[PDB]
């Protein structure tokens, strides 16, 4: 995917604060299982994407990530996400009933303004800490590359696009029952 | 040490009973590597994972690392990913193209066929190079799928597969062009015995037709529907292989269930139109009505599993008695419309990836089973495998082989019985079909 | 292999010697699950945990997960938290209220008594449901506390405890209103053998009265008082159970020890006033001056430890020879003043939780012991258990039974001698009192 | 506990920075064992709370946390916290002598103005990394719900209330010899 | 090492954001294996230091970290750092070919101004997630004490001095093939 | 359980064959702790790690924790870091100065000799303190280095080392003023077997002269040139110890290889001027051209390894068949100039640290080898130790003992043969030199 393209003219302090506070609020919604609230942040043209990552020699490093027509961990539209919210808020959704306990620690927020005013490309790092049942702990880490629009909702922003670059090849977790 | 008498008592096919120690015992696992994985036909992937000369795929046979690599002559060799000098891994990436392989420890150089061609300082310190290449496995192809086996004495793939081949062909033999593997191979770790995973795709439709996948169904059906409005499939059949412990299960005349998992386009592609009619004409030599066979699951013993109707295929890699790795990829008809290939890709991710709306629930059950088996009393009493006992016969007008009802365990009983035979019989003279 | 002869030589109470291998050996551990945990009375909690019909608590018996649930007939049932079909956990939450129990795998349904009441597609696929419910355990209550045992040939709970009951009654039988459990159960993991934890509450005041808990006492004594004041208690006694390996120790006539741990308001409650006077009257049939008895510790073999004066209570779950899980909770007299219930609550959290000023140091000790026992030479010589050897007698005017000095290892030798018998002797015919 | 109720009007950049800095300063005191300096931040009326978490079915989700009259991992006043500082700084406090090596990574800071001026309700996420002796590593993750007051000390603030919501049911560590 | 001597007056909002963004950009270079771009950030007088930490009784806490003339995990100069860059970018550098997958989550950024204009002493905390090959996961936590300089370069600053205080005695990891 | 016959068939030094099960078998490891580590001389550090009375270092002998401690009479005593009471670690810090040692559990006090001097409440509850102190070990010093052995029957350090001593003297006996240790000791964890690491330093120069350290050499050469300016060393020798399985290897007349690793200032110190001329005078009685010997590697069997030319030294701590800990430190000549000491320090960090340009790649190979050995087939065929078979002899003008070419496995064959001997022969009556 190559190093994120931060502008030399950094985003204003007012703008830097808004995006961070948006991610802090977002993580709060997810960590407290307010899934309907979080889902309302996703735009109708949302593309939710987490590609596979592989072990390659440096000379073939451009094959590290899976592509548009390869399999992925997530490759979701607004419609497919809606079914997942229905499953995760369902009594018969065994993988999250009883639900897990997660923590999204968000940092390393870099903001880029796009050709379209009030639309921003955002880079952020994270650790997702998942704890399930008695003693299960899966620790995920990675970066998120978002496209965010200024929106007239409770958080002041909506998610237009999300790519999650996870720092794993083989997944050490048995499932991805959580949202990134 | 486990006597052949003690092995035979671990699985009772007549009574429909399973000793739960078969899922937890460390001594039984060491023997599984020797007696099961060390001489079984194990899936490594597809021919299209290695199209060109020098293309490779690093994978596993049991817990033995192996290299699948396409040759100059268009054949495929499979050798142990280990240098016979001091044991260093020869091929250190997952996939790609190679002109040669070289051991990073002392520079023992190998060609793409897996032969030791160069030893540094050989003339000064040495022994014949032709004799010291990594151990080679037998390679066999079945309609695009690539299997491998260490034992020179084991039966060939076609013999090993037997009357299960018809049910494989439902996925693999639909078009003259053949199948191609969608790029990318998902990998995730589940702390549970491999036998639970193998059996579930072998015999267990029961879990999907009851409680495990109620929420997965909820994810697929339109926003207007609630779960109580979704028809629960009941009609169907289960196959048990004549030999090998293979098994498949499918629904008959149940289009609604395929609609929920794979969507309107795939359901149209599979049952109606030119491509669906060509598949039935090609599989007429079996007599099966493939356009009516939906929601199919299958296992090729030991650790090869697929969902033929969904084109989802997966390999279980054993990691002790308490752990597996799941390596999953998907297939499509090579000449299928791009719109159909994309729909197959989408719903295979949506339902059957590690974050799939089905898969999540499967591993959730398996984690607790393996957890429960840590206890002494949890292994003191046999498990129930009595479902559909003495109910299957070989004279079914539609489906070939030993055929019973879809919610049965005749396939499972067949799997564990073959497992028992594999562990208790040293010689292929008794085991061969 | 472990012959009965080899097991007898691991514990020598006459000489006061213990083989360190008992805390580390993997095959010895597997026998403990069978010979010890498979037939002993194990604590699961308190009656008030399950006060109404359908109220359940997910807990463990050894490594076997169990459901403790209250019935319509006001009794408590304890069944194995495993479905006999394919192993799945029937009860998937820590605690709550149930009308029924349903398996998430294949939908096998149970009533709250643990009976299998419904199997999906039984008419079509099937065997009698009465024989395929989860394994039940014997359940017996002792004044609030709930115990379980698998072995139907093991002595009843009252017999099993024997002359240990009086010392339990110090905590349990203080009022006709009884004891109630405070909501919440702390759970944490220590990488150490269970016998270390059991022995320490059985016989070890020597650790609390020397070095382990200097900082725990420093945290308790008034801010104006530094450690060089605090008076180290010496007056005291120790009880060894006639049979069972149980034990208990306490300080006599030193309220200043109770003052540091539990504060002034609890010290008053335990020693002065109507409530303290009533308790001594009620325990009059034992003849013990309970108002003089402070800083008490106790273990009911194998893994039921508690601190009667502090109302702290704890169950040890074995997790291999090198690990345990500590499940802790606290009691209060049901009719005790709200201020007294609050003081027992605060001070148990402060001292004996995972982050408690006492418990921190207990865990620090046990972690390093288990680390050391990984060595060869660290398991090559016996450990000294010679303290108070031949110093006890069974004729004490105040305290009934085999009584010695507070700092002694007589109860320990009893705990290990009983352990040794449990492991060496197959039948209860020679094992029972 | 539900999603933290952040204000629609977000705290100004000056205040956001001041709170973030305070936590960074506090984490520097704890990770460098300045225990007497840390304790000086705590007000006489402090409540230092960390409840138990249990696995409950969605239908019984309101019973996930232990209450005010239940057991907890921590439920501390000024007096009892003082006793803990006296232990942790002691030469015979074995659990932290030799001392552990900790790291408090603080992020996700959400500031809420209260009805009292110069008093703020602050939500924050953390990973606490703890390393003991030879090879012991315990990784904690959770969130903190604080009530902070402006104070006349070297850090700028005082701690009036602290609730730690730890993402664990069964604790995977042998003890909690660290402060949160 | 004792608590970081933070200034009484906190750094301005512009400066706090400049230093933070520098580290977010720096972590982007490392996580995407831009070793050439990252090396250009180091001044020629760079001292890249990472001392050993030992378990000591409270009475001997002044002997925790190793010194100037003791062994270290890293004790590097510009010349030696370049050799390390030359090894990691090498196709025949086995320990990082195939490469690892690193994540530097950076927070706790405290900025101190020195007696030299445009030169700053900065404290920060981190969690370095490292995932290698199939199943290898190594989690590092620690503290960075840098001397940074205003630079006419891409990231806005250059590195004059770096001390990394790692929260470990025995490394649970088989190597330190990554940069901090 | 292993019969002597089955052990002997794991190492064939005649054919040059190794059974790969020696690196992976759990049962063999448990025997190694008893039969190899429980009676071999193991390096604990240097005399200058504990220079003052009461100075200590906490280290390991196998998986047994021990305490190096300098006494009043200037001798070093080594004892088990375990209290005989209940197993608690006596010494709880890595290093420092002690006036005594106290157990944190029950307060058993010990002086700096490991003698039990105080037991709390002894008069009141107790047994002879002189018999209950921790287990002592035989301590012996070779020119700065501190070794320990449990076995009273085992040969003395000198006889144990034998003809390997001249090769140790290359690093140690260069000054009358002796060596000192640079402060600090690096501890990291590699998931491989100890025999891989110990063999490499014993017999494997082959890896440094081929592929392993291509990037390490690249790090050591000027910026303007690459590996095409780096010449491969092909001149040198290897030594196999008469008894003990010790071994060394080195380059002769290859100053370029020292320069790339240790820089110009060390190269000149090692090869030219007064200190190098003094070393040549002192070491002349061995006949060796010490000034021309570079890149030396050495293993004192079992787990003491060093690189004499670089002054790097390490102990491998076994942690199961599939894990070790590496404890590394570095030496200098006590009287060597400050700039020379600094260069030895700097370059040891750059090269042989956990993150060293050389070390990284060494450990990388071992990790992948151990992973492979989880497989059945990966252990089914023997490994090749056939390098330099029958080419060594005891007739060499320059170098003493059984000497062959630098790229050879003669020392490796000697190491494993001795390992096999120690594992299969129970009595020192047959094992002694
Ligand atoms: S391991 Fe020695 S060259 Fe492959
Ligand atoms: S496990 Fe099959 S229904 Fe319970
Ligand atoms: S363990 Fe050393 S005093 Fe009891
Ligand atoms: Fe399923
Ligand atoms: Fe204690
Ligand atoms: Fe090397």
């Amino acid at each position: 995917f190559k190093t994120f393209e931060w502008p030399s003219k950094a985003a204003g302090l007012e703008l830097q604060n808004e995006i961070e506070q948006f991610y802090y609020r977002e993580a709060q919604l997810l960590d407290h299982r307010a899934y309907e609230a979080w889902f309302a942040l996703l735009d109708k043209d949302i593309h939710y994407f987490m590609p596979l990552r592989t072990n390659r020699m440096i000379r073939e490093g451009e094959l590290e990530y899976s592509g548009d027509q390869d399999l992925a961990h997530f490759d979701e539209t607004h419609e497919t996400m809606y079914g997942r919210i229905r499953k995760v808020t369902s009594d018969v959704g065994w993988a999250e009933n009883p639900p897990s306990r997660t923590r999204h620690l968000v940092s390393n927020v870099i903001v880029k303004e796009t050709a379209t005013p009030d639309t921003f490309e955002v880079n952020s790092a994270f650790i997702l800490y998942r704890n399930r049942l008695e003693r299960q702990v899966d620790i995920f880490a990675g970066e998120r590359r978002d496209v965010l629009r200024r929106a007239d909702n409770n958080l002041g922003f909506s998610i237009a696009k999300r790519t999650i670059l996870l720092d794993a090849s083989t997944l050490l977790s048995n499932n991805l029952s959580m949202f990134f | 040490n486990w006597t052949p008498e003690a092995i035979r008592g671990l699985v009772d096919q007549e009574k429909g009973l399973l000793d739960p120690r078969i899922y937890a015992d460390q001594s039984l696992y060491e023997l599984e590597l020797e007696r099961v994985f060390g001489r079984s036909w194990l899936l490594l992937g597809h021919e299209s994972h290695v199209p060109e000369t020098g293309d490779f795929l690093a994978t596993y046979m049991g817990e033995d690392p192996v290299v699948m690599v396409r040759q100059k002559d268009k054949s495929i060799k499979v050798f142990l990913n280990q240098c016979r000098h001091r044991g260093m891994r020869i091929c250190r990436s997952d996939a790609g193209n190679a002109k040669a392989f070289t051991c990073s420890y002392h520079g023992w150089a190998y060609d793409i066929a897996g032969k030791l061609v160069n030893v540094p300082f050989e003339k000064e310190a040495f022994f014949d190079k032709a004799e010291w290449g990594p151990l080679q496995a037998r390679v066999a192809t079945y309609k695009g799928l690539v299997f491998a086996n260490w034992d020179v004495q084991a039966p060939d793939l076609e013999t090993y597969l037997g009357d299960a081949r018809p049910y494989m062909d439902v996925m693999l033999d639909r078009t003259p062009a053949g199948t191609v593997a969608i790029g990318g191979m998902q990998k995730w770790v589940i702390p549970c015995n491999w036998k639970f995973a193998a059996e579930q795709f072998c015999s267990d439709m029961y879990h999907a037709g009851t409680t495990t996948h109620l929420s997965g169904i909820l994810a697929g059906i339109p926003p207007e529907m609630d779960l109580s409005q979704a028809q629960i499939p009941t009609k169907g059949n289960q196959f048990r292989a004549a030999w090998g412990g293979h098994g498949s299960g499918w629904y008959v005349d149940e289009p609604g269930s395929l609609l929920a998992v794979m969507g309107p386009k795939v359901t149209q592609y599979w049952t109606e139109g030119p491509a669906a009619e060509l598949a039935e004409q090609r599989l007429g030599h079996t007599g099966m009505p493939v356009r009516r066979m939906v929601g199919q699951h299958m296992t090729i013993f030991p650790t090869c599993s697929f969902l033929p109707t969904f084109n989802n295929i997966r390999i279980w890699h054993p990691r002790g008695p308490n752990e597996i790795e799941v390596w999953a990829f998907t297939l499509v008809d090579a000449d299928a419309p791009a719109e159909i290939k994309e729909e197959y890709r989408r719903h295979n991710i949506r339902n059957f990836s590690a974050g799939g709306v089905f898969e999540q629930d499967d591993g959730e059950n398996w984690v607790e089973i393996q957890k429960g088996l840590r206890g002494y009393k949890a292994k003191s009493q046999p498990l129930n495998a009595q479902m559909g006992l003495g109910r299957s016969q070989t004279g079914h007008p539609d489906f070939p082989g030993n055929v019973g009802y879809v919610y049965a365990e005749e396939a499972a009983r067949g799997m564990y019985h073959h497992w028992m035979r594999m562990m208790s019989e040293p010689s292929w003279a008794t085991l061969k079909p």
